RNA sequence: GGAAGGGCACCACCAGGAGUGGAGCCUGCGGCUUAAUUUGACGGGGAAACUCACCAGGUCCAGACACAAUAAGG
RNA sequence: GGUUUCAAGCCGAUGGAAGUUUGAGGCAAUAACAGGUCUGUGAUGCCCUUAGACGUUCUGGGCCGCACGCGCGCUACACUGACGGAGCCAGCGAGUCUAACCUUGGCCGAGAGGUCUUGGUAAUCUUGUGAAACUCCGUCGUGCUGGGGAUAGAGCAUUGUAAUUAUUGCUCUUCAACGAGGAAUUCCUAGUAAGCGCAAGUCAUCAGCUUGCGUUGAUUACGUCCCUGCCCUUUGUACACACCGC
C-alpha cells in the first residue's frame, strides 16, 4: 500500500489515454481506488511511467 | 510555464468582449492545432472551470468562479506566495477565509472573494482592491492591523495572527489602561476622520506576548462599517463605540469610568 | 481492599461470592449468564499460571474478552488484552477488581493538535 | 419450507451424505423440491439464492438420489430457465458416475421439449462419458 | 430488513410490510392508500 | 442590445411577532488524526451484535469437462 | 351599487353555513429526460479464466476520536419568575397466535422498579389515555439568587448475549460558562404565529429525529414592486465581426 501512497504525484494514464489520479490503495494488496476520465471497461490498463536517465558509452580504435 | 502562460492569455482573452465564443479562445491562445485548445477547454469544463452557453447560432464559453484562482496562484507564483491550499476557519459573507502555507512553510490567510460572466469576478476584484487599499491606509497611518501580503486580483492573501476574541477573555490586570486605550483609539479614529461603528466584542483581537514585559498589541477588523465623520449619523455611531466599550467594561470587567469619555463635540476639535 | 476485605481472603473467593460483594452492574451481569468458552479460557489461564516460575511474573495470556469482570481468581496474571489491533500485557492487581478487561487497553492513538 | 437457505444447505449435506439413495430421493423430492419451487415460484423475478444452489450441488454426491429425487419430477412440474442454469451448473460442477448420468440423459431426451431440458441435455453432453448404447439410441 | 426484493432503501419499517418507497409506490394500487387530498 | 413598463411572492420589502448567529450542550457537513474514524450530497443514515458497507488478525471453499499416470492386498 | 368598449369581467356592500375561483391537491395530449436498472436475451467485444476472495466465517476495535470552521435544534440568563402544595382539561393514534403487545387493579420498594393477576385482536380494555402549558394558595425576595444545569463522584434498578468511550431509568452530592446577545441570517396574516405537551414511525433502550393531534392563544398588514429576485413582454440593435495606436 505504501507503493500507492508514496507515489501519488505521478499521474495515472489509462492505456486508452484517459488521465486520472489515485485516491488511495483500497486494498492492502495495493488494489487501489482511482478516479478516471470515463466509463472504462475492465480491459484497459491503468498505468504509470517512470524514467531513468541514460548516459553515453565509450569507444576504442579497431585495427582490423 | 507555457500552459500557465496560455491560461493567462485566455484570462487576457476575457477583457475584450462579453461572453466569449469558442474560436476566440482558439485564436487568442494562438496555439498549434485543434488538440491543445479543445482538450484544454474540455479540461476546463470537466473541472467546471468553464461552461457552455449556446445562444442560437452562437457557441460561447462561460467562466465560473472555479477556473480563475489557478491564475491567481500563478499570479502568486510570481509574487513568492502560497504553495499549499486549504484549511477552513470562517466562511464569511463577502469572502471565504482559508488557512494556507507558502513554499517557506509559514501559514497564511487566503480570503477568496465571491461577490455571472464578468460582474461576480469584477466586483470581487473591486472589493479585494478596496480592502487592500484600506489596509494600506491603516498601515500607512500606523494602525495596529494585520500586515497585507498581496491582493491576487480578487483573492487577498495576508498573515495569520495568534489572537482570540474578547468574549472568551475574562479580564487583564491593567483594566483602566485598557479602558484608556479603547477610548484613545476611538479618539485616534475620529482624528483619522473615520468612525468604526461595529466596535463590538468580536472585532477586537489581542495578541499575547508575555506576562512580564507586557509588549503586546491589538487587531481591529471592521472594514464594511467605517464611516467618515462628515456623514449624517456619525454622532451616535461614535457614541455607540464608546458606550459599547463602557457597557462591556461594566458588564465583563466591572469597570466604570472615572474620567468622562469623549463626545463627538469633544472630537470635533481633532482632525 | 475491595469491600474492606484482606487481599488473600479475596483471592480464594468464588465468582458468586464476589457477586455477593459486587456493584449492581456486576451482579446483574452475572445473574443473566456467562458463555461456556471462558471456562476453558480460565482453565488455560490457570494452566499458564501453573507455568509460572517462583518469585517472578507468570506466563502472559492473550485475551479478547474485554467485557469480563476481573474476578479475584485472575489477580496476579500477566494478561495481554486485545485492543482491536494489538495485545497489551498488564499484571492484574487487586486494584483492578470489578472492572472490565476493556478498561485497561487503549484502542486508538491520541489526537495531537497543539 | 420456512428454513433459511443456509439451513437447507446444511440439512441437504446432512441428509444426502448420510441417507441412502431412495431416502435422499424422498428428501430432495419432498423437502428440497417444494422449498425450491416455492423460493422461485413465489418471487417476482423468479430467481434463486446462492445457498439453495449450493444445496443442489451437495445433493449430487449420491447420483441415484439426485436424479431420482431432484430432476425427474421437477421438469414434470414446470421447469423454467433460472432452474435450468442453476441446476445445470450443479449438474456440471460435480463429478457424477456415468450410469446415472446416462439414465438422466435417457430421461431428459424423452421429455416434452423445453429450453430448460435443452440446457440440462447440453450439460450432460458436456460430459462425454462412456454411455451405454441405450442412452446413445435415445439421442 | 427488506424480505421481499432486497430493497432496504426507504422501507415503509412500519407494520412489518417492509417495502421500499420506490416499490411501495409500485404496489400502492394493490393495498388501497390512494390519492384523495 | 446593459431601453422602459407591469405582475406578485413574507424561499421579497414595509407594520410587526417568534427568532438564529451571543452562552452551554444535542445533532448533520467540512478539516485534522488514525490501523479504521466505511461511504454519499437528510440519504428512513436513529443508535454496543446484526444492519456494515471499514480496520487488526485467524480461517474455510474454490477448478468444470477433457486428458497422462495412479486400483478394491488399497 | 361603483368600475369595464358600460361586453365577456373586476371591486365595495347586503342576505347567506360557506361570496378571493369556499380552499387545496391528483388526471391527461403534445413537446425534454443516456434521467436509474433487467440480478434479460443474443458462437455478442474483452482482462483474466480460481489460489482472487468476489463467496464464507469468527473474534476484537471502528463508523462517535478532537486547536478549528459551516448549520439546525434543546436549555437558560428569572419576581408576567423558580419552589411547595392543591384543582385536574383534550384529541389523533396504537395494541398481543400459534406470542409475551397495550395493560387496569392489589401488595413491596424513597424511587427506579418488582410481585400477583385481570381486561382488551379493540367506538367495548388500556381510555374519560384525569398530558403539558393553565387556575388558586403559600415559600422565595432580585442577590450568577431559592434562575440555570453543563460538568463530575457515589451507589441502586431496567432492556439487551455483551452497556467499557458510561444504552437507559432512580437517589444524594459536585453547581461551570451564561446579566437579552455582533457582523449577518430565517419564517410568518386567525386559531395562523408563538408557547405547550401528547400520540404514531424510526423503537431491543433512550430524542435534542420526523409526523399528526389537541390545550392556551398575541402584535400587525390586507399595501408595494422600493431591496431581493423570478419571469412576462416592447423594441433602439448585432460594428453581421470596421479602423487603430499595441
Amino acid at each position: 500500500p505504501e507503493d500507492v501512497e508514496w507515489f501519488k504525484s505521478i499521474p495515472l494514464f489509462t492505456k486508452s489515454g484517459r488521465s486520472g489520479f489515485i485516491k488511495e490503495s483500497l486494498g492492502t494488496h495495493g488494489y487501489f481506488k482511482a478516479t478516471f476520465d470515463g466509463k472504462l471497461s475492465a480491459q484497459d490498463v491503468v498505468a504509470m511511467s517512470l524514467y531513468k536517465r541514460m548516459w553515453p558509452m565509450p569507444s576504442l580504435p579497431w585495427n582490423g | 510555464t507555457d500552459d500557465f502562460r496560455v491560461l493567462q492569455a485566455v484570462e487576457q482573452g476575457s477583457r475584450s468582449h462579453e461572453v466569449v465564443p469558442t474560436p476566440l479562445i482558439h485564436q487568442i491562445s494562438g496555439m498549434r492545432s485543434q488538440s491543445g485548445t479543445n482538450r484544454a477547454i474540455s479540461d476546463l469544463a470537466k473541472l467546471s472551470l468553464i461552461s457552455k452557453m449556446r445562444n442560437v447560432k452562437y457557441d460561447g464559453y462561460r467562466l465560473t468562479y472555479n477556473g480563475i484562482d489557478y491564475l491567481a496562484l500563478k499570479t502568486m507564483l510570481n509574487r513568492d506566495t502560497v504553495y499549499s491550499v486549504g484549511n477552513t476557519i470562517g466562511v464569511g459573507k463577502e469572502s471565504d477565509i482559508y488557512k494556507v502555507s507558502d513554499k517557506n512553510g509559514n501559514p497564511r490567510v487566503m480570503k477568496i472573494h465571491r461577490l455571472q460572466g464578468a460582474n461576480w469576478m469584477h466586483l470581487s476584484r473591486l472589493a479585494a482592491n478596496k480592502e487592500y487599499q484600506f489596509m494600506s491606509m491603516l498601515y500607512s497611518k500606523g494602525f495596529k492591523v494585520p500586515e497585507p501580503f498581496d491582493n491576487s486580483r480578487h483573492i487577498v492573501v495576508m498573515e495569520l495572527i495568534e489572537g482570540y476574541p474578547m468574549r472568551r477573555l475574562r479580564k487583564h490586570k491593567n483594566i483602566p489602561k485598557l479602558y484608556s486605550d479603547l477610548m484613545c483609539f476611538i479618539v485616534d479614529l475620529a482624528n483619522s476622520g473615520l468612525i468604526h461603528c461595529d466596535f463590538n466584542e468580536f472585532n477586537i483581537m489581542i495578541k499575547d506576548k508575555l506576562e512580564d514585559e507586557n509588549d503586546c498589541g491589538f487587531v481591529v477588523i471592521d472594514f464594511p462599517q467605517c464611516i467618515s465623520i462628515q456623514h449624517q449619523d456619525a454622532d451616535y455611531y461614535f457614541q455607540r463605540d464608546v458606550d459599547c466599550i463602557r457597557r462591556f467594561f461594566k458588564k465583563k470587567l466591572k469597570y466604570e469610568p472615572k474620567p468622562d469619555s469623549s463626545m463627538l463635540d469633544t472630537e470635533g476639535f481633532g482632525d | 481492599s475491595y469491600r474492606g476485605v484482606d487481599l488473600e481472603k479475596l483471592l480464594e473467593m468464588s465468582t458468586e461470592d464476589f457477586v455477593k460483594l459486587a456493584p449492581a452492574r456486576v451482579r446483574r451481569r452475572f445473574a443473566r449468564g456467562m458463555t461456556s468458552k471462558p471456562a476453558g479460557f480460565m482453565k488455560k489461564l490457570r494452566a499458564a499460571k501453573l507455568a509460572a516460575p517462583e518469585n517472578e511474573k507468570p506466563a502472559p495470556v492473550r485475551t479478547h474478552m474485554r467485557n469480563m469482570i476481573i474476578v479475584p481468581e485472575m489477580i496476579g496474571s500477566v494478561v495481554g488484552i486485545y485492543n482491536g489491533k494489538a495485545f497489551n500485557q498488564v499484571e492484574i492487581r487487586p486494584e483492578m477488581l470489578g472492572h472490565y478487561l476493556g478498561e485497561f487497553s487503549i484502542t486508538y492513538t491520541p489526537v495531537r493538535h497543539g | 419450507e420456512e428454513w433459511s437457505p443456509h439451513v437447507v444447505y446444511e440439512a441437504t449435506k446432512l441428509f444426502v451424505s448420510n441417507l441412502t439413495a431412495k431416502e435422499s430421493q424422498k428428501f430432495i423430492n419432498l423437502i428440497l423440491l417444494e422449498r425450491f419451487r416455492d423460493n422461485i415460484e413465489t418471487s417476482e423475478d423468479h430467481s434463486l439464492n446462492y445457498h439453495i444452489y449450493r444445496a443442489v450441488k451437495k445433493s449430487l454426491y449420491k447420483p441415484s438420489a439426485f436424479f431420482k429425487g431432484f430432476l425427474f419430477p421437477l421438469v414434470e412440474t414446470g421447469c423454467n430457465v433460472r432452474e435450468a442454469t442453476i441446476a445445470g451448473s450443479v449438474l456440471a460442477k460435480v463429478s457424477v458416475p456415468a450410469l446415472h448420468s446416462s439414465a438422466a440423459l435417457s430421461y431428459l431426451l424423452r421429455l416434452p421439449f423445453s429450453p430448460p431440458t435443452t440446457v440440462f441435455i447440453k450439460i450432460l453432453l458436456d460430459k462425454k462419458y462412456a454411455l451405454p448404447y441405450q442412452t446413445v439410441d435415445d439421442c | 430488513q427488506c424480505r421481499v426484493c432486497s430493497s432496504h432503501t426507504g422501507l415503509i419499517r412500519k407494520y412489518g410490510l417492509n417495502i421500499c418507497r420506490q416499490c411501495f409506490r409500485e404496489k400502492a394500487n394493490d393495498i388501497g392508500f390512494n390519492k384523495f387530498r
